[PDB]
């Protein structure tokens, strides 16, 4: 089982940028294959036998290599090329895959739009309270969100989830949910969702008070 | 050309299961066929490979004794015997076509999802999230829906039964104890809400639940 190591493991590239993805093999192989995957759909054959483009693959793509080092090259990065690329060898059993390289597209920076939501009354009937916060449509994806209860920073029970790049505007979104017991929720007054992003030196703050 | 997998779902660790892949659109009796699997949030892992006569079948060394590959060219289906499944066998299972004999995996199905777990099937609670009690000078208004405490994946939020598409984000599920949680934000202009119905639809096939939650404004 020849082991395949891809490099880099994640990378963003501007439109028009030359992109090169490397596949290394623990032992020599005679060809490398490449597959494209976008979230939701099955892997698509991209390049077979080292430098042959599969049916439908546009010309800005190419492959090469030999021995223990092959590569895939996008001459000019395009939004539709943003996906995950796997290499595969078929020169010795068992056939093996690389770990994949996630490729993202760069776009203008964007401050998030931040919304905060107190517990639904229906949830509160059950003895449980979730404060949810939506940080929407920002770039880049690096972002800091923090929860303050009564002005005091809060670490437990916080749960975040980023979406992948939007297919429409290449932007990111993330949600941040702080979950509490209802008894506990009713103990404090102000609740704060606070986000710090490179698009500004002032954190974006959302708050509400109960009653 | 089409490859359809099926036979997957929730399995207790130590358990057994059987996937089938139904091929049509081509002469199935002529192609080497393969299974590849992908764990959630993880890369592709080659499972095995089988020829048209079932006389040469290859596996990844691990799982070579607990997975068995077979085909039935009369029935145009390929199979995967899964036995002794464990947590790390939790993955989406693809069937694929090895192009002629030499080289390329050219066609893939969508996969058959398998969760290996003793945790029991659990439907989500679905809470509507209307904005801060107020009235903004905002030209847009953002609503949210909270889907909490289910097992296993997947689930399916829509908004107004799939009629509200633009302005939606559906965040990926996240584990916790033994259950998932996700949320889905949607943004519309203030003129359209709350003068119009926006409704969170959440279906969870594993528990055959499907619930709707209208987003009404807060109260007192």
């Amino acid at each position: 089982q020849i082991v395949l190591t891809q490099s880099p493991a994640i990378m963003s590239a501007s439109p028009g940028e030359k992109v090169t993805i490397t596949c290394s093999a623990s032992s020599s192989v005679s060809y490398m294959h490449w597959f494209q995957q976008k979230p939701g759909t099955s892997p698509k054959l991209w390049i077979y036998s080292t430098s042959n483009l599969a049916s439908g693959v546009p010309a800005r793509f190419s492959g090469s290599g030999s021995g223990t080092s092959y590569s895939l090259t996008i001459s000019r990065m395009e939004a539709e090329d943003a996906a995950t690329y796997y290499c595969q060898q078929r020169s010795s059993y068992p056939f093996t895959f690389g770990g994949g390289t996630k490729l993202e597209i760069k776009r203008a920076d964007a401050a998030p739009t931040v919304s905060i939501f107190p517990p639904s009354s229906e949830q509160l009937t059950s003895g449980g309270a979730s404060v949810v916060c939506f940080l929407n449509n920002f770039y880049p994806k690096d972002i800091n969100v923090k929860w303050k209860i009564d002005g005091s920073e809060r670490q437990n029970g916080v749960l975040n989830s980023w979406t992948d790049q939007d297919s429409k505007d290449s932007t990111y979104s993330m949600s941040s949910t702080l979950t509490l017991t209802k008894d506990e929720y009713e103990r404090h007054n102000s609740y704060t969702c606070e986000a710090t992003h490179k698009t500004s030196t002032s954190p974006i703050v959302k708050s509400f008070n109960r009653n | 050309v089409k490859l359809l997998e099926s036979g997957g779902g929730l399995v207790q660790p130590g358990g057994s299961l059987k996937l089938s892949c139904a091929a049509s659109g081509f002469d199935f009796s002529r192609y080497w066929m393969s299974w590849v699997r992908q764990a959630p949030g993880k890369g592709l892992e080659w499972i095995g490979q089988i020829n048209p006569h079932s006389s040469t079948i290859n596996y990844t060394p691990s799982l070579r004794d607990k997975f068995i590959i077979s085909r039935d060219n009369a029935k145009n289906t390929l199979y995967l015997q899964m036995t002794k499944v464990r947590s790390e066998d939790t993955a989406l299972y693809y069937c694929a076509r090895l192009l002629r004999y030499f080289y390329a995996l050219d066609y893939w199905g969508q996969g058959a999802s398998v969760t290996v777990s003793s945790a029991k099937t659990t439907p989500p609670s679905v809470y509507p999230l209307a904005p801060g009690r107020a009235a903004a000078a905002a030209s847009m208004v953002t609503l949210g829906c909270l889907v909490k405490g289910y097992f296993p994946e997947p689930v399916t939020v829509t908004w107004n039964s799939g009629s509200l598409a633009a302005g939606v984000h559906t965040f990926p599920a996240v584990l916790q104890a033994a259950l998932y949680t996700l949320s889905s934000s949607v943004t519309v202009p203030s003129s359209s809400w709350p003068s119009e119905t926006v409704t969170c639809n959440v279906a969870h096939p594993a528990s055959s639940t499907k619930v709707d939650k209208k987003i009404v404004p807060r109260a007192a």
